[PDB]
């Protein structure tokens, strides 16, 4: 809250997961799925006491998901369904969340780099008109987790559910020419996971089995480290196979799929997408960036995003990177190897540290008027306004 | 399937076809089926020269130069009449049955020319049968290389008719499990009263192969058949012919079903011990009732 009273809230609208709070905060007040699901009737299961109604959207959409049609409004950060969203934001601001009157608060939001500007002018438009914010910032999604993270340069692996991005910045000034984006996330690791299972006889093919199987990857499924030593793991022993029950009570065994399906972050040519991992692209990244930096930024990994939570990622991607290392910058010295100092932050609430920064930049900039795009100027300019942040659309 | 059979079941399947569609009036359609058989045997049924009314079967055996041999044509022509033809270039027998000259019975020369790969074995196996019937020693003995590594010895004398295999497996599996399956077979003539005298050996070679060309070595195995004039009668020596053709054909297939015969006693020794294994599981307190499918109960 500001000194007029004006809340601001930061809103980080993710593509798998909303995550809402107030400026300063230490924990995002409100974390639901981003899901808009409507009510239908199926052959093979029965509820009659529950209250369903016509429109259920986020946590209660899914924990209702097995008698309702469930649908993301975005897709890749790219707002498809547009109504969908709508109603997802009616229900953030609503009073089953943070009730705020819209009307008398400021707003903070994100968005990943390299997207369609048709994209952010239409959520501003959306958010000017028919919610009448009194103002409205969009940050940059690797700016905000260097602001939760407390550095000023580094490398951030940004990789939530619908995308990975990979975005540099030494000293605090963005090298926009470095970012990378790498359309293979949470998602994509999920539909492998499905198709792995189907090859074991287990069909997930409803709009609510989507969040079954997202709820098995997140519990069961792991990195590998050495994926030799893995495979060795899962075709000589049994030690791998786990059991996990269904909701309907259905007992399903989890093998050596546990370390094939998070693996297509850093083989992507297992899900037929031509181009290197995130180890490799962290890698060219750097190495694209000139001499002087790349020291440093070995040095600042910073880890972000949900996907980047399965156990044994850190040390997987530092030792892809030190391989990589090894062979492209020593030619294969390995005395050398043993001076190269990286170190990849991977705090414990990594799962949240863009809603941090935001609330950190709220923080700091709430009380300006020059950081605001303020609701007149909307009026006066249209999407023009935008221009107040640095992207030129007139 | 115990014993292998001696008919084709490819010849028999194309030709009663090809014979259904030419009695019944159709227009004779293009043919051209190349396959193969046991111990190396290749078939062709074919049109001469595109001409879709002819069709020729032929064959190309393994005991080559032992069916050129004067009076080695005596059974094949017998059987076949004029279907006998010149051999087509590249293969050994021929026949040729000209769609529009078909005798009646159909049924006859169909089950006649499946047979025509044991008809080749039992034309060049007749000769000793018949020098043994007319009451002369010391006729003609012979090796037929009915196969490319393995021989058949056969000798006829005026009271009886030898024939030595000389045979050896190619896998080392196949050859440890066949040193097995022939040194057991001196203990079936015990399931018969009649049964010719069989006598193995593979230390060293019989006395019979000592001035011959017959197979011989370290890794083979000598299995010697006496049949005497109560098993090469003119009574029942198509059995005893059909039953040395398809000898050494008989004990590779009984030899490869052996293990799908093991298969079994190990799967459910395997079970056994899993059974040893589920002592050491502590059975649970109370365990949820679920459906056929899996699901929870949904009720008491
Ligand atoms: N512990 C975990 N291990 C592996 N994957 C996870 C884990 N937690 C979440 N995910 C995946 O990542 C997504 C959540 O990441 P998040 O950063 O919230 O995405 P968003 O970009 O929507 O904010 C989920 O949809 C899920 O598929
Ligand atoms: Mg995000």
């Amino acid at each position: 809250m500001d000194s007029q009273g004006r809340k601001v809230v930061v809103c980080d609208n993710g593509t798998g997961f909303v995550k809402c709070g107030y400026a300063g905060s230490n924990f995002p007040e409100h974390i639901f799925p981003a899901l808009v699901g409507r009510p239908i009737i199926r052959s093979t299961t029965k509820v009659g006491n529950i209250e369903i109604k016509d429109l259920m959207v986020g946590d209660e959409a899914s924990e209702l998901r097995s008698m309702l049609e469930v649908n993301y409004p975005m897709e890749n950060g790219i707002v498809r369904n547009w109504d969908d969203m709508k109603h997802l934001w009616d229900y953030t601001f609503g009073p089953e969340k943070l009730n705020i009157d819209t009307r008398n608060c400021k707003i903070l939001l994100t968005e990943p780099p390299m997207n369609p500007t048709k994209n952010r002018e239409k959520i501003v438009e959306v958010m000017f008109e028919t919610y009448q914010f009194s103002g409205v910032y969009v940050a940059i999604q690797a700016v905000l987790t260097l602001y939760a993270q407390g550095l000023l340069t580094g490398v951030v692996v940004d990789s939530g559910d619908g995308v990975t991005h990979i975005c540099p910045v030494y000293e605090g000034f963005s090298l926009p020419h470095l970012t990378r984006r790498l359309d293979i996330a949470g998602r994509d690791i999920t539909r492998y996971l499905i198709k792995l299972l189907l090859l074991r006889g287990y069909a997930f093919n409803h709009s609510a089995d989507f969040e079954t199987v997202r709820m098995i990857k997140e519990k069961l499924c792991y990195v590998g480290y050495n994926i030799e030593q893995e495979q060795k793991l899962a075709l000589e022993t049994t030690v791998l196979v786990e059991s996990y029950t269904l909701p309907d009570g259905r007992i399903i065994k989890v093998g050596g799929e546990r370390f094939e399906a998070p693996e297509a972050l850093f083989q992507p040519h297992l899900i037929n997408v031509e181009g290197v991992g995130v180890a490799e692209l962290l890698f060219n990244t750097i190495q694209a960036a000139d001499i002087d930096t790349r020291s440093e930024f070995y040095k600042h990994i910073v880890l972000s995003g949900g996907s980047t939570m399965y156990p044994g990622l850190p040390s997987r991607l530092e030792r892809e990177l030190k391989q990589l290392y090894l062979e492209r910058v020593l030619k294969g010295d390995v005395e050398k190897l043993s001076k190269f100092k990286i170190r990849i932050e991977d705090p414990p609430r990594r799962k949240h540290m863009v809603f941090l920064g935001g609330a950190v930049l709220a923080d700091i900039m709430k009380d300006k008027d020059n950081f605001w795009m303020t609701r007149q100027e909307y009026q006066e300019k249209g999407v023009r306004v935008l221009e107040k942040l640095g992207v030129t659309v007139r | 399937m115990i014993l292998l059979e001696v008919n084709n079941r490819i010849i028999e399947e194309t030709l009663a076809l090809k014979f259904e569609n030419a009695a019944a009036g159709n227009k004779p359609e293009a043919v051209e089926v190349t396959f193969a058989d046991f111990d190396g045997v290749l078939y062709h049924i074919s049109n001469p020269n595109g001409d879709k009314t002819k069709v020729m079967v032929s064959i190309s055996l393994k005991f080559y130069k032992e069916l050129q041999a004067h009076g080695a044509d005596e059974l094949l022509k017998r059987v076949y009449g004029s279907f006998l033809v010149n051999p087509e270039s590249g293969y050994n027998v021929s026949l040729l049955y000209d769609l529009e000259n078909l005798p009646a019975s159909k049924d006859s020369i169909v089950h006649q020319a499946g047979m025509l790969k044991r008809n080749c074995f039992a034309s060049v196996f007749e000769k000793y049968f018949q020098f043994q019937e007319e009451g002369k020693e010391g006729e003609n003995r012979a090796v037929i290389h009915y196969r490319d590594d393995e021989t058949m010895y056969v000798e006829s004398k005026k009271d009886r008719v030898t024939v030595v295999f000389s045979t050896v497996f190619k896998d080392d599996d196949d050859v440890v499990i066949g040193k097995v399956f022939m040194q057991e077979f001196k203990e079936g003539r015990r399931a018969s009263h009649t049964a010719p005298q069989v006598l193995f050996s593979h230390r060293e070679p019989p006395l019979e192969l000592k001035d011959t060309d017959a197979a011989v070595g370290d890794n083979i195995g000598y299995i010697t058949f006496v049949l005497f004039p109560r098993h090469t009668n003119a009574s029942a020596r198509d059995n005893t012919i059909n039953l040395i053709h398809t000898f050494r054909d008989y004990l590779h297939y009984h030899i490869k079903c052996s293990k799908a015969y093991i298969h079994t006693r190990m799967r459910a020794k395997t079970s056994d011990f899993l059974k040893v294994l589920n002592r050491a599981r502590p059975d649970a307190e109370k365990k949820e009732m679920k459906t056929i499918t899996g699901k929870t109960f949904s009720s008491r």
